[PDB]
This record gives C-alpha cells, structure tokens and sequence, in this order.
DNA sequence: CGGGAAAATCTCTAGCA
DNA sequence: ACTGCTAGAGATTTTCCCG
DNA sequence: CGGGAAAATCTCTAGCA
DNA sequence: ACTGCTAGAGATTTTCCCG
C-alpha cells in the first residue's frame, strides 16, 4: 500500500494522506475520504 | 508477393517518443503495425513503441529526392 | 542511533527539518533521516518533477475556446499533424460547439475529442452530437491546462498569425479564416518538413495505406513460433531477431530459440 | 542503377508510368520521370465547383472536390457575396484549392469574392456537380428528421457522403479518396521541386561535353546526354551552376 | 533567383511565409528565405531564448515585498548564500523600508541592494539611508521580476515554511520570525551541505582572508613578465603556466615565451 | 549598425526598429525615437 | 602521515593546539585533535547577555555578543514579555544563539520569554555589557541630530558599533570579529561531528587487539592502539562496527 | 613566507557560472582573486572568471574530515 | 584526408484565462 | 481509470565540396 | 578486478502579484 | 548603461566495500 499526498485543483493548500487506487504515466486515481480523485502526477506524490 | 509488401510497409517513417522523454527521436523505420503497439528499427535496435506515442508519415519530399 | 533517533524526531516536530540537516545534527544515516521527513505530514508539500504526454493517435482532435477583442473563437486542432480549424461564434453555447464539431467530423476522420470541462463542451447538446458522429469525448483532469497543451499552444499561434493580418481584413472573423490558411498551408516545419495540411494528408493516408498493407501481410502470412512456450504469432522476422506476440505480449527475440512453423 | 536499361525497355514495349517503373525497378523518381519524358512516342486535385441549392426556404452552398467527389456545404444566411467570399475563404484555409468553376451568379461575380480568390491565389473560371448535389438533397431528405434545424441536417448529410457511403472500383469513400488524391499531388509537387532544382547544374564526366544532371547519389551521380542516361562516379564528374 | 525573389517577396507580403515555407515554394537558397523573413517588420515577434545571470558578489542583497494574510512582508536575501531577513511591517512605506534597511546594514555589510521600482523602494528617504549607510541602490528593468528571481524564490519558501509553523504561533510576525530561524539554521543544502547561516559566515570569513592573504600576497612577491609586450603583472605562476595582467587585460599564457624579473 | 526589435514592458505588442545603443548579457539598450529604454534580451530581437 | 611522530614531539615541547600543529605539519583534524587529546600533561560563541537601556523616555533592547562586543539594539514599544520574546526571537533567527544571561527582570521572567527560548533552543542564566551599553549611548548622543526618530539613531549607532568603529590587537570590527568567532565554532563543531562519527569503529591491523580508528585517507588508515598512533595500509586493515 | 600564504589561498574553494551556462561549476581552486576578476584551476584548466559570477567558500566540512 | 561553408540538430523560452 | 506543447532564435555539431 | 549498496550528481518542476 | 532562481523528487551515474 502506499500513502498520497496531492494538490488536488487550483488550491494551493495539500492534502494527505490517501490511498492510491491506480497509478498511470502523469496521474493518478486516489481515494481521500470516500471521494475517489485523479490527480496529475506533478500534483501528487506517492509514499 | 509477400516480400514486395513487407518491403512498402518497411518504407515508411515513424516519428515517436519515450514515456518520460519529451523529445521527439528521429525518423525509425516502420518494421509492423497493430492497433495498440508499433514495431519499429531504429539504429540497429528493434523496439516496442505505443501506437499513442507514435506518428507514422512517409515523407513524401525524401521519396521524391531517393 | 535509537537516542539521534528521538532528538531528531523532537527537533523536527518543531522545525521540520530536512533530511541533510537532521543527518547532519544527529549522526543519522541519510535513509533514516529522509525516513523522518517522509513520515511527516506538514513536510509533503511537491510532486515529482516531470511532464506527462499527451496522445497522438491519428484520430485524436483537441478543442478550445479563446477570445480576441470580445469574439469567442473555437480552435480545433488535429494532434498528429497540427493541422487546425478556427471559427468566430456569437457565444460559447452547447449548440455552436456541437455545430462546430458535427461539421468538423463530416470534413475529416474525428474518433476522440480532448477538451476541458466548459460549460459548452460538457453540455448535453455536444454528448448527442459526439454520440451521433461516433465521437468519443475524453475530459482529462479539471483545471489541467497542460492535458491540452496542443490546443493551448495553437491558440497563441493562431492569434499571432491574425495580429499580423487583422491590417488586412474588415471583420475578425476574415482575418481568423486567413489566420487558419496561413498557418495550414504558408507554415513548414516539424518532422517532415511540412505544413499541417500536407502533414495531416501524409498522416491520413499513411493510416490507411499501412493498415491495409499490414492486413495483406497477415491474411498472406500466417506462422506460428516456439519460443524458449505457447503457438505465438509470428509478426516479423529479419535482422537476426523474431519479433512475435504471446499473449497479448509484443516482444522481441533473438533468432536463436526460435521455430518458425 | 541496373535497371535503368531495363527500365527503357519497358517503358518501350509497355509503356508504363514513371511512378511503376520507379516502384518496379526501385529509380530515384527523376531517373524515371526523365525515361518517360525522353520517349516521344509518349509525348486536377485543386478544382472544386461551386453552386447553390434551395431547400425549405434556405440557401446552401456546396463545393464539390470533382477528382473525388468531396462535398463540402454550408447553409448561408443570404446569397450575397461577402457569404460566399467567407465560404472561399474557409475552403481555401481547408484544402489546396487552386480553381473553382462556378455559374456566372450575381454572388459568384461581386468583388468581394474576386478579391478573396486574389489573397488566397485561386483562379476563377465561369455532371459531377448535379449528381452529387443531388445526392445531397437524398440524403438530407433521409435525415432530415434527426435534427431540428436545417444546418445540423446539412452537416450530417456531409458526414454521411463523405464517410459512410463508399463505392467505385476500391469501395473507398469520398475522403479516402481526396486523401489520396492530395497526397498524389503533393508527391507530384515535390517532384517537380527537385527537377526544378536540379536543371540548373551541368556535369563535365570521363572531359565529355555539358551534361544534364539526374541523380546525385552517394557513390554514383546519374547524368543523361545525347538522349541517353549513363551513370559515372562521383569522383570521375564535375558539377558546376550555369 | 531574382524572379523567384519577387514571387517570394509579394508571397510574403500577403501570408508572411516562415522562411522554410518560401525555401520550398520558390526555389530559394536558405539564406535568401531568412533574409526575406528578416527584412519584414511584421515577422519580428520572439526574442532570443535564454536567460541572464543576477550578480552574486558577496555584498549584494535583494529586497521584496511579500504578503500574507493581510500583512506585508519585507524580505531581504544575501545572494551569494541565500541568508534572509524579514520583518513584518504596519504598511509599504518609504519609513518602513528605510528603517529595514538602515538595520540590516548596521548587521552585515551591505554594499548594494537590488530592489524593483516600488513605490516604497524607489522613495527619497530609501535613498537617504542608502547614502548615509553607503549602500548602492540598483532598480534593474522595470517590471523585470527575473531580475530579483532570487529574492522572488525566498518569497515563495518564505511562505512554505510558514505554512508548516504558523499553528506554532499565535501571531503572523512570530510565525514568521520562526520561518526564518528554520530557514537560515534549520535547512541545509546547496554548495557546502551548509545552512544559510553557516554559507554567509564561510562567505563573509572567505572574503575578508582572502583580501588580506592576497594582499600579503602582492606585497611580497612584486614581479615583472616579459610574454611574446610591456611589464605586466606577474599574478601566479605554475603547473607550466603563467596568470598576468597586462594593460588591464588578466590573461593566461604557457610557461614558454614568458621571462619574470 | 543593427536594427532592434523589442517588447518593451508588460505590452504584448511588438515595437521596433530601434538603434542598439548598448548590447551586454542578458539586457540591451535601444533608442527608439529620441526614448533610451533598456530592455533584457528575452525581450529583444536584434538583426 | 610522516609529521605525526613530529607533530607529538611539538606538542611534548612547545604545546601547540591541534590548529596550529594540523597547519604546520598538514595532518587531518582528527589526528591532531588526538594527539592534543593524549597528553595527560594537558587534560563561548554562542552566549549574548541581554539589557535594557532607558534614553529620551523610551526603551531599547540591547543584545551585545561578549566574545565580540557584537551588538544587537532595537527600540521597544513597551517593556513587556512579549517585546522580550520577540526580540530574542529575531536574534536567534539571525545567529546562532544558544545561551543568553539577563538580569533577572520583570520582562526577562514571563512566561512569553520562557516559551521562546524553549521553541528556539536557548539556555536562560539568570563587565563587557556595560562597556558596551555606555559606548552605544555615547555614540548615540554623537548621531542623534542625524536623525529624527530615536530608533533611526540608535540603528545609525549600531551600524556605527559594528562596522565604523576599529580596534584591539588585529585591528578589526566587531562584525569581523564576531564572523571570525562563528567560523571557528562552526569548524569546531564540524570536527565535533567528525569524531563522533568516526568513534562508533574498530580496527584490526596486522591480528592486533581492536584499536581506535581515527583517519580513514585514500590509500592509508591512521589508528590508535596503546595510547600510541600508528598508520596502515588500507588492505591490511579491517574496519568493522561496534 | 610566501609560499605557505599561496598554499593557503589555494585552499579555497569556488564555485562559478559561464556567461550562458544556468548550472553551477563545481569546486574549482582558487589561485588568485582581484576587484574584478578571479583566477582559478579546475580539473587542468586555469580559467578566469568574472567576480560576480563566483561564490568563494572554505568548506569547513571537508577542512575537517582532511 | 581536410579546412570553410552550409545544412542539420540541439537548447531553450513565451504564451497559451 | 491519464499525461505540456509549439515555433522560432541562437549555438554547436555534422556533412559536403572540391582540392 | 567486480557485483550490491550507498552516496553523489543530473534532470526538471512549481511558485515567486 | 543589465542579467531567473531555489529546493525537493526521482533517475541515473560513481564510488565504496570487502572478497
Ligand atoms: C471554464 C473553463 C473550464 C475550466 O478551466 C477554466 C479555466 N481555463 C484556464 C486556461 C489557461 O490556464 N491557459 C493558460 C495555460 C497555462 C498552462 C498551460 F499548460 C496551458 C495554458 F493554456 C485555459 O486555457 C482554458 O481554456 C480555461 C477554461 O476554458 N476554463
Ligand atoms: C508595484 C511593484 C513594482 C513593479 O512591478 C509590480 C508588480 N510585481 C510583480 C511580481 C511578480 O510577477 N511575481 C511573479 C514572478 C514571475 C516571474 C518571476 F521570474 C518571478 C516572479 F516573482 C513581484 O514579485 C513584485 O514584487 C511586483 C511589484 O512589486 N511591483
Ligand atoms: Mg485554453
Ligand atoms: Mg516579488
Ligand atoms: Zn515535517
Ligand atoms: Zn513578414
């Protein structure tokens, strides 16, 4: 398992941490709290 | 028969990229062609490319100066 | 390093500080300290440093909205050749982009559309006319500019292609038109020395003349390889090396441990 | 290299074009163009035609691409020259138009549209026209029903004759076949590029008088001189500008 | 060429061709299709691509202004190091700054200050106090942010770090004190593995041993070289090399063709 | 003598031809009509 | 490597600190640092003292850094804990501050201050202070006109303090000074961290008991056995962690 | 006398940038340093560089671990 | 096999809400 | 389960041209 | 002289009105 | 006549450790 934090959109402030569901070349699929999100890899980083 | 068509699909140029390299590689040569992955032969090496990452031209400027 | 361990924990909870200062104050091996910063919550504020790429497959179109001098303009360009289209509309309603893009699919070969999460883009009007012209509509990331890079960039480019001729038309939408021909046509560049209709002309034709090519070469050439396993299908062989397809699985051998039947 | 006798030769009994000679016997594309352009025996993509159609009380003006029958068609508010001129303008931007045929109209005359054909360099001269423009009409009237407008109808009936009707001796549709059209053209433009570039050099070979230049290869240079085509090596000709 | 220079020519007049475009479509050499591009004011539209390099003498400091929830910021970076100063200030005004200013040199020799055009930085009693204290003020290109990219990127750490301490206080000055302590002591890295605080004290220190080593230096050995000239300078000599100054002109010439007196 | 050609300060629109005045690294000092202005060559063509 | 057994014959004789002797006979840090270290014949930076000064009916906080006379002076709104915190706050943001002596005062007392230096790491203890807060005065009254407000004299005397004023046996200001004391406890902290590291070995060499490890060089290993430092090559040594 | 001042002001350590090049250089020797230029030897070539382009450090970390 | 010149490639930046 | 790019301006590296 | 592991260096991005 | 930078996250290249 790992742990996800993100910047999710135009929010300057991060969140974290996640659950990664699914990882891709630029993003990622994390589950923050019963709220699935896709999240570019330039806006996350995985633990 | 087969080899005249082996020869014109081995005619063409592709133009493609690595997944974390953005800069475009210079024109392989076209070795086979499927829906989702292109074979392609570039300098002396042989390689799997995704077709999303690939364009494949002829060049019709080059074909017409040999 | 159990009592380093505790003062460094201490003193980051405090200053958080990274990992070179907490091995360094603490006689900590980096793995430990990086190990200190990484279980800190308040520390991961950066992503990893690297673009992603957008697709390229002939049939993929990126569609935009820009505005110049109060006009809305919808700029649709073809990602494999750069080849673009560009009309002036009185407003960024569902019904002038379906109209634009059912115009668009009937002039060339459209399969997937990559636009943003407009209001016009996502209306239900453009859904029927996509589901109508077996277009599939593919919103990336919201708020992503990037994931439509290629738009974006022929939006610069087109307006400055209209600033140098908007002296030599009466009315936007003229220079606009003039803007798309010059750039269509009046531009070379990129891999072959093209203009984006001769590149998107070359791309078209290279899809269909090498898709049926290839089907020719298989329907006349069928074998079956041994490998090292299974009946995979022969796909090439030459150069000293077979490459075939075992299980849904495009790899490449050496000649050697490789029967052709 | 070794084909270029064996290139004559066919050329003199079967008469082939350069293009299948060069396929055949794998020519640069001047070697052949230059066989076939010595044989004295021996010796269209850029039209489109313009008209207007009257449909419930609306103006549509359609281009018909005639080498392929591609059928571009927009409704237009009105049939006046600025409407008309704006559709040039668009097809122009579009495709490599070079000539458009049109009916001597009061829209097709006004200036407005002479002055666009004059920016985007297109020549205008006042049954391929009516059949598809009838066709059009056929299909629009078979879906009609699917929009409620007439411009959406308009445009589905394009995208219906251009993609989803295929025919002829390959079964290829309207844009396969303008595809291949204007590929041919471009290839056909780049040849007469290069023969345009290369006819203005002269080879001095084993010295012989002047000579014209053909190919200029890596380890061989293809020159032709009293009507007949030799190839010397690099080193044994002399290229010089006249 | 002469034809096709004026096709060219009346082309390019109408679509403003790129210089491939003209290349191709008319016969012409490279350079006659860039010359043609290059003598159209029309075409003149992109500068070259690269960047500058700020100065970074061991007295050089750059001044921002930076803001935060409500408050106003000044920031103060040694370039050389990358050692702040900040304070939070009541308003952008010309007392504020001086006083700012004033302090900081009275703390570390401050010898020039790169600042932009500022209403709060460009006032008389700024430059008032950079006369008395001897400080030289340098405003670069207005509305040039990349010229003081350095103290724009302490800004944004600045506010980074505040972020991780601002629960710690209870006050946006002492959150920002704090900031600056784990900044310039807390945070190592760069040239040396160093602090901020550790790099201006090794800066600082070098400069001044430096100064008065080479001095020594100069006193002691006094040297005439003769190479290929007049009597320069002998600067340093070794390794079958020879460093001299001739005619304000420090240069570097083999050990051969060079006598010393 | 050279001509420049310049984006002089947060205007998108293209000036020039200027005289170059001063050529360094990084920045350039044009006149154009009777007006020095400095520019940094990011923002500055000159032929 | 072969001024060691020089390098304990100087100390035996003129006792030399391990800078002096590392100089000299250019030997590592720590192998000096030992030898110093073995001679049972044998065996500051960071303290500011902090005041108040009351002038023209206001306060000013004044922080002098006594291995230097470094001095640090703010006008202060109002004598309380918080200026107090503040203050030190901003002083231990700006230098290395780890002990600070106050007279055991009302401000200097409060909790406020106490939370400061416990978040900052500062040790608080409760006649170069008053040498300084009398020069700083005089020096204000010789810049007062200079200036309107009382804090722009005193920062204009404090600049004056630390970089105009000149003296002792070198010649040098108390910036100079206090930059060259915080160099030497950085230096002396570097190598503090040096033989903390190293300590954590042994070593086995030609085999011998374990001895102490202290220099680790590119093609030898300087070691300690017996109160006696010896150095071996790399490949007949073997290091291992105890 | 001489000599070991040289020694000393060859221990030194600089770091510095070219006109158009955006990275650092690494840890050059310094040989000489002037109001405006500084003279310095990295990997076999003796350069000359700008003083504003030049950050002169010690390193007290390497100093102490010899 | 080799300099000078020209073509090709590499590097890098602004602008795209 | 998705993804920065593009065209131009210098600068540097490769290739060609005739000895 | 050589693999595995660790340290060092290279690449590259957001944010700084 | 002046000038983008900085710190962190991966990825890849270099060095060290003991045979
Ligand atoms: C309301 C719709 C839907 C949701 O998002 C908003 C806002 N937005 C912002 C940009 C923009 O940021 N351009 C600058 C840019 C920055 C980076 C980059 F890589 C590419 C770039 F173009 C657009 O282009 C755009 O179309 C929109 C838009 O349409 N909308
Ligand atoms: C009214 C004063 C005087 C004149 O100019 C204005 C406007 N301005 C704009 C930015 C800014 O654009 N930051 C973003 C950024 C972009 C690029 C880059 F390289 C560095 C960067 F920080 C500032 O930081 C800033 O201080 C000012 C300012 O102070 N003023
Ligand atoms: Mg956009
Ligand atoms: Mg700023
Ligand atoms: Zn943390
Ligand atoms: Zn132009």
């Amino acid at each position: 398992n790992f742990r996800v934090y993100y910047r999710d959109s135009r929010d300057p402030v991060w969140k974290g941490p996640a659950k990664l569901l699914w990882k891709g070349e630029g993003a990622v699929v994390i589950q923050d709290n019963s709220d699935i999100k896709v999240v570019p890899r330039r806006k996350a980083k995985i633990i | 028969e087969l080899q005249k068509q082996i020869t014109k699909i081995q005619n063409f140029r592709v133009y493609y990229r690595d997944s974390r390299d953005p800069v475009w590689k210079g024109p392989a040569k076209l070795l086979w062609k499927g829906e989702g992955a292109v074979v392609i032969q570039d300098n002396s090496d042989i390689k799997v490319v995704p077709r999303r990452k690939a364009k494949i031209i002829r060049d019709y400027g080059k074909q017409m100066a040999g | 390093f159990l009592d380093g361990i505790d003062k460094a924990q201490e003193e980051h909870e405090k200053y958080h500080s990274n990992w070179r200062a907490m091995a360094s104050d603490f006689n900590l091996p980096p793995v430990v300290a990086k190990e200190i910063v990484a279980s800190c919550d308040k520390c991961q504020l950066k992503g990893e440093a690297m673009h992603g790429q957008v697709d390229c497959s002939p049939g993929i179109w990126q569609l935009d909205c820009t505005h110049l001098e109060g006009k809305v303009i919808l700029v649709a360009v073809h990602v494999a050749s750069g080849y673009i289209e560009a009309e002036v509309i009185p407003a960024e309603t569902g019904q002038e982009t379906a109209y634009f893009l059912l115009k668009l699919a009937g002039r060339w070969p459209v399969k997937t559309v990559h636009t943003d999460n407009g209001s016009n883009f996502t209306s239900t009007t453009v859904k029927a006319a996509c589901w109508w012209a077996g277009i599939k509509q593919e919103f990336g990331i919201p708020y992503n500019p990037q994931s439509k890079g290629v738009i974006e960039s022929m939006n610069k480019e087109l307006k400055k292609i209209i600033g140098q001729v908007r002296d030599q038309a009466e009315h936007l939408k003229t220079a606009v038109q003039m803007a798309v021909f010059i750039h269509n046509f009046k531009r070379k560049g990129g891999i072959g020395g093209y203009s984006a209709g001769e590149r998107i002309v070359d791309i078209i034709a290279t899809d269909i003349q090498t898709k049926e090519l290839q089907k020719q070469i298989t329907k006349i050439q069928n074998f079956r390889v041994y490998y090292r396993k299974g009946p995979a299908k022969l796909l090439w062989k030459g150069e000293g090396a077979v490459v075939i397809q075992d299980n849904s699985d495009i790899k490449v051998v050496p000649r050697r441990k490789a029967k052709i039947i």
